[PDB]
């Protein structure tokens, strides 16, 4: 049996809202503001209090394609089908997190972030850690806990952290003034998988800790990020074009950006 | 079962195990490609569907699903066992007991999962890049997995076409030898050699159209067979032959066409291949066919339906072939009725209990 | 398939000054007297005898290969063997609209079987009646010095023979004219439909 | 509110209608499989 | 019948459909030419005429017309089916019920018309340049058209001589 390198599988697919769509695009419809109702006066005109301005966000439903040429110990049809499904499960994971606008789903990091407390609708909110290189030196994890408690109590019913491996490394490297590992205290524990009472998703397409990078996200992505897709995978078992190489054609179409800008909060490693 | 845990880790638990890659290509090259591999499976799969069964549960088997009858189901079921060594049956249960849908899942796109204790936990129906992951971590276990015997593999069957996979490629290519020989061959019935005064010399297009018109009109065809054909100086007619005329790999094709029929177990007399008379007079060869390669196959599949479908019921049910009113076994039924019918010493009810009758 | 040459040799590219040295240099009567432009007329007769037996080109002249139907689906082996750089694969129609193509094909060079070998399986189809036409430059190099020297010696062994004796008069060398040519002939064993 | 409401389209992609009379109706067609067809006519009659 | 209208337009309604050209030449080269093709049809057509029938109507079949007996009729009828895959029977009705004339029309000179709904409206007996245009746009439908099985054609039979041609 032919082996391959085992890549990361966690993909933000299982915590975001997966919607089977059949058309060319998926239009989510979110109001931007409140009703604005006031307490009425007993002798006043009292008319036209306000109306929420709605907004259509378009999931463009892009397509993803990989085209390998095939060029009896192991059987290529099953193996290449088990590799290209993995690559389509992994290459859309980068687009879900840091994809840009052109021909691919725009990830939640590329949505013009604004510091929380001055949060408006068109952006995502972040909280600063302190010094630019890493977590704060005096009190580590204060950035983590106020990232949790700067989101909103309705979305924190089912919210999760999104990191890569070597940011969860730097989280588990946090220790008290005796060096006793605030998260998973002993050297015998392991991954506790319940950071601050919330699950952790190790998604490798997140950036690592840098001068300004947003290496930790937290949110109810079921309301936040909408993955609209078509469930099938095209299989053109092509017997033409090149006699020498089969050149199988496999494509899945998928789209997605943020549906709710209030659900996702980011951790900026700066001041 | 105690050793089940050791083999599971080597393969890798929770991960699909595929087995043979080239399984789908033996179907197109060995079952849609040659008639001997085509007729041998169709001869068996239409024979096991015709055999009645003995038990309710058979009401499901009589009408499994829409557009796929009782006899049409076993042709699909046994037609996967003979082709790829594995049979699969999905049961859809809207109702809790005796699920009213059966579907033969093809074994090209099905893959096993070894699980923890070596016995399977997942089956994966993989079409395109799409999987399904059926679950075996429960009591009803929604797919019966009928294995042909495989001594070396722990999860699949052997598929007799794989054992005859050399003899298929002989029969496919010897038959395509004679096809492309009839399509790529230049035999002439002669050659009018024109040397000339020199060793080489062409003839002018005036002379060449003269040579066609006396050859087109007066020498070719059936009606001009044998004209005396004056040859002047320089001209000469060398008649060519075609030295192997018949019989281009004729016996190696006829020997490979018997080894394909050997592996599936059909006798050479039933399928129609030529060969030496082994069986005599079709009372034997049809009785040998339903005793060495049909009824052992059908009593092995029906024994798996007797156990998988009894897991949906409360009481266990037996389910075996009838081995009675199957009209190929009449020479074993004459021989057993005339033996006990001629035994006049033992009384009337003492032989109704032997032949299987309800006594009176 | 006419395959006429666009331009011939200039004549000044041929080694007439060197062929006078292969005729009588280092041993001989003297430089002697040879009609100079005669010696150019035997080099062009010996090259054109070896351009035909080897199906090579030897001076890198420009060609024009105008044929009606593609033989294979995509292959199109070019006859004159040492090729480089298709000038154009212009495609004329039955009236003469002459619409060139600039992509869809990639010349695969080789001394054995030069090809056109279009991308995928689609080679430019032919307008009904409108012959396709391929202009290419085939040969070793622009000057005489860029040739394989064994093939150049087969010209000098042959062009001197046409100089030494005029009519077809009778006269087995180890590497003669014929033994120097045979590693440049085209070895083909197909008499079939493809 | 303008994004909330979307138009209804036709059930079929419809086209401009062009004529069907084609002289195929009045000439004589033949079910043929070939690369050519050869009618056989008599330009002149025999002398009587 | 619902799909009948779609195939009719492609062929062209109201226009004769001929089918096989070389049908008349297989007769002269394959039935008047060799004894094996000659004896094989004569062996069958003289066998089907000899078989009695079970029903009035058979009084017509016993004496169809002048000079063409019961056994002589089926030799002409089956002898067209084996030769050109098609059998034809014209009925002439001076009387309204059980028409007292039957005539085997040869299938060389007969042509179908597809009509509106795909099932035929005209049959054309074409001798010389002369046509007749029998009409099937009525209830009695004056010609029975016996087809041999043809999988690819929608209007004629297959004629076993074509398979052995």
């Amino acid at each position: 049996t032919i082996r391959g390198v085992l890549r990361s599988t966690a993909s933000l697919r299982q915590i975001a809202s997966v919607v089977n769509v059949e058309a060319t695009s998926f239009d989510v419809l979110v109001d931007k503001t409140d009703m604005g109702s006031g307490w009425a006066s007993e002798t006043a005109a009292l008319s036209e209090t306000a109306t929420p301005q709605i907004d259509r966000i378009t999931i463009p439903l892009h397509e993803l394609a990989a085209m390998p040429k095939a060029s009896s110990a192991f059987d290529i049809e099953t193996w290449l089908a088990n590799r290209i499904a993995d690559k389509f499960a992994r290459a859309e994971a980068a687009a879900f997190i840091s994809g840009d606008g052109v021909d691919k789903p725009t990830g939640f990091l590329t949505k013009t972030k604004v510091a929380n407390g001055a949060w408006a609708w068109g952006s995502l909110g972040y909280v600063a850690t302190g010094a630019a290189g890493d977590f704060a030196a005096v009190n580590a994890s204060d950035a983590v806990v106020d990232l949790v408690y700067a989101l909103g109590a309705e979305y924190r019913a089912n919210a999760s952290f999104v990191m890569n491996s070597k940011t969860a490394g730097a989280v588990r490297k946090m220790k008290d003034a005796d060096g006793r590992f605030l998260w998973a205290d002993s050297l015998a524990a392991g991954e506790p998988a319940r950071l601050m009472g919330y699950p952790v998703l190790i998604a490798e397409d997140m950036p690592d800790i840098a001068a300004n990078a947003y290496a930790i996200a937290f949110g109810d992505f079921g309301n936040g990020y909408t993955i609209a897709e078509r469930p099938d995978l095209r299989v053109l078992r092509d017997p033409f074009s090149a006699k020498p190489h089969v050149l199988f054609y496999a494509s899945k179409r998928v789209g997605g950006d943020v549906s709710d800008f209030a659900a996702i909060k980011l951790l900026k490693f700066a001041a | 079962s105690v050793t089940g845990r050791i083999v599971a880790m080597a393969s890798g638990a929770g991960r699909p195990v595929w087995g043979p890659r080239d399984t789908v290509s033996l179907m197109r090259t060995g079952f849609a490609g040659n008639p001997v591999g085509f007729r041998s499976v169709k001869l068996i799969a239409e024979a096991t569907a015709a055999v009645p069964l003995i038990c309710p549960v058979l009401d499901l088997l009589r009408r499994p699903n829409a557009g796929q009858g009782r006899a049409e189901l076993f042709e699909a079921l046994i037609g996967q066992i003979l082709l790829s060594g594995n049979g699969y049956l999905e049961a859809v249960c809207p109702e809790p007991g005796v699920p009213r849908e059966l579907h033969v899942l093809r074994s090209d796109r099905m893959a096993v999962v070894p699980g923890a204790d070596g016995w399977p936990v997942g089956y994966d129906y993989t079409v395109g890049g799409r999987k399904h992951r059926f679950d075996m971590t429960g009591h009803p276990d929604p797919i019966c997995h009928i294995k042909s015997f495989h001594p070396t593999d722990d999860h699949y069957g052997l598929s007799p076409m794989q054992a005859a996979a050399v003899a298929l490629d002989v029969h496919n290519a010897a038959s395509a030898w004679s096809k492309a020989l009839l399509d790529n061959a230049a035999r002439p019935s002669g050659a009018i050699i024109y040397k000339g005064a020199d060793g080489q010399g062409v003839l002018a297009p005036e002379q060449y159209e003269r040579l066609i018109f006396e050859m087109e009109t007066h020498h070719q065809g059936a009606r001009n067979a044998g004209r005396p054909m004056l040859l002047e100086g320089g001209l000469d007619w060398k008649p060519m032959g075609f030295s192997p005329s018949d019989m281009e790999f004729h016996e190696t094709k006829a020997a490979a066409a018997r080894e394909i029929a050997l592996a599936f177990g059909v006798p050479p007399m039933l399928i129609g291949i030529p060969g030496d008379a082994t069986y005599a007079n079709y009372a034997e060869a049809n009785r040998a066919f339903y005793r060495l390669t049909v009824l052992p196959l059908l009593t092995r599949v029906s024994a798996a339906l007797a156990w998988w479908l009894s897991g949906y019921l409360g009481a266990q049910i037996e389910l075996k072939p009838d081995l009675d009113q199957v009209p190929a076994l009449a020479v074993e039924r004459d021989q057993l009725w005339a033996r006990i019918g001629a035994a006049g010493f033992l009384s009337n009810s003492e032989k109704r209990v032997l032949l299987g009758l309800p006594p009176t | 398939m006419m395959l006429n040459e666009v331009t011939a040799v200039p004549g000044t590219a041929l080694p007439v000054a060197e062929f006078r040295d292969h005729l009588r240099l280092g041993t001989g009567f003297a430089d002697l007297g040879a009609e100079d432009a005669a010696l150019l007329s035997y080099l062009r007769a010996a090259i054109a005898a070896i351009e035909g037996r080897t199906a090579k080109a030897l001076i890198s002249r420009g060609f024009r290969l105008a044929l009606t139907a593609w033989r294979w689906g995509d292959m199109q082996t070019l006859p004159i063997a040492p090729v480089a750089t298709v000038t154009a694969l212009r495609l004329v129609d039955a009236a003469g609209v002459e619409t060139p193509v600039a992509a869809g094909w990639r010349l695969v060079p080789d001394m054995a079987r030069p090809r056109i070998e279009a991308l995928g399986a689609m080679l430019p189809m032919i307008p009904t009646g409108g012959r396709v036409e391929i202009d290419f430059t085939a040969g070793f190099g622009a000057s005489w010095s860029a040739l394989p020297v064994d093939l150049a010696q087969a010209v000098f062994l042959l062009a001197a023979q046409y100089y030494e004796l005029r009519h077809d008069g009778a006269a087995a060398m180890p590497f003669g004219v014929m033994a120097l040519i045979e590693r440049w002939r085209t070895v083909r064993v197909l008499g079939g439909r493809p | 509110g303008g994004y909330l409401v979307d138009p209804q389209t036709s059930e079929t992609i419809r086209g401009v209608l062009r004529s069907t009379a084609s002289l195929r109706q009045i000439a004589s067609v033949v079910n043929v499989e070939a690369t050519s067809f050869d009618v056989l006519v008599d330009k002149t009659d025999m002398g009587s």
